[PDB]
């Protein structure tokens, strides 16, 4: 991941982490391979296994996914129902 | 400790080291009376648990009978059977002139008294009054 | 334990990980007194405390248990119902 | 702490680590001031944070807590049910 | 927080965890700004989710919240109906 | 007799190694094991 998409997460952080459903969200990331299985799992348990949390977690390890694990990640967001982050997010890429 | 009780050890001395998990043997030891806070926390220094046990192998290669036995129970006590087998037959026996008189008084302060004296009380009690 | 059933061990490391169920396992370890209770503990708080972090500490650990811990170990998985897992272990010792 | 106090608690050293409850513990500990709440939880992760090991660095560095340490610790023994272990360690003080 | 309230929180430790009710004292800190929402999550999660295991970390967190926290926690307390456990604090302060 | 022991602790320097050719004279060295 570039460092404009790394800033990009992180410059979202409080958004991210305080509307991001996760529940629904795994099936997506497996299908664009952005998460091994085990690795779900993880997230899934980080720190007191809240959807905050999670979502923390997942953000954080987004991170190391890949050059191109930002874009996939707002794909995944389109698919799961969540175009109001996904909006907020690509307006920001873009910008 | 006796030669036969330390060669055993530095036979055996690699084995120890490769197995030995020094948090369940230290306690035994300090709790006998054996090993020290001191020694313990010098061997709690070592980063690795092979580290740890080669540390506390050459502080129990320094000690006495007792000591050796201490270990090995607690070796025993603690399940390892195969490394136990391997000490096993290096176990040393454990446990007026009196202890003290040839404890403290060979320490050259005193050469020892003839093959032959007739026993004169009379003056060594004056001596012993003064 | 020997180094045949020690590289035995690594061999079957990602298998090992992977599939051992470990909270129906402690029972027959101990039984065949394997572990000490409190070994048996500090397998449990390994690393995040996952089945995965437990199950390698556990193999890792066995290492040290014995010239039998192997064998009585893959009794242990016979006794649990872990036959699949037994399975694989014992066509390599004999291979 | 005295000389024979130390000695004391070096000689129970495999009773105290085998046998101490420690998470109902803590109350009592503040309440007679003998330890700062930092310290216990510093105590609470020692080595693998097993009940053992809490108890351990527990009792190690219970012998740095003062002249009244070892008495003081005897009553929260006492405070929190721990009846039998306080009646070991009073008889030996005694003794 | 001042040394003296940190103190009354911890003497009265016993009688917080064994009588504090929890479910209904929320928006009474959320209206005295006492704790964030997220923060009351990661409250109601504390260790086993338990009344006991809530109202302990409430109070633990509490003495981080300013110089003002005990007497508006008290408040808090009068406001939701637990006269009596305010009434126990109160007269420790005063005292 | 000779046994692990024997080599073990007497190769200290303690002992020069018996010659190659000896007789065994048991007589005395029982008497100086007694003394």
């Amino acid at each position: 991941m570039d460092e404009a998409d790394r800033r990009l997460l992180r410059r979202c952080r409080l958004r991210l982490v305080e509307e991001l459903q996760v529940d629904q969200l795994w099936d997506a990331l497996l299908s664009r391979e952005l998460f091994r299985p085990h690795m779900i799992e993880d997230i899934q348990r980080a720190g007191s296994g809240s959807r905050r949390d999670q979502a923390r977690q997942l953000i954080i390890d987004l991170e190391t996914r890949g050059s191109q694990a930002l874009p996939l990640f707002i794909s995944c967001l389109e698919d799961t129902g969540q175009d109001m982050l996904a909006s907020f997010l690509r307006t920001n890429r873009q910008a | 400790m006796d030669a036969k009780a330390r060669n055993c050890l530095l036979q055996h001395r690699e084995a120890l080291e490769k197995d030995i998990k020094t948090s369940y043997i230290m306690d035994h030891m300090i709790s006998d009376g054996f090993l020290t806070i001191s020694e313990e926390e010098k061997v709690r220094n070592e980063p690795t648990q092979q580290q740890r046990a080669a540390m506390l192998i050459k502080m129990i290669l320094k000690k006495d009978n007792d000591s050796y036995v201490s270990f090995y129970n607690a070796l025993l006590h603690e399940g390892y059977k195969d490394l136990a087998a391997l000490l096993h037959d290096g176990i040393p026996v454990v446990s007026g002139i009196t202890s003290y008189v040839r404890t403290v008084l060979c320490e050259g302060g005193v050469p020892q008294r003839p093959v032959v004296f007739v026993t004169r009380k009379k003056l060594v009690n004056a001596i012993q009054q003064k």
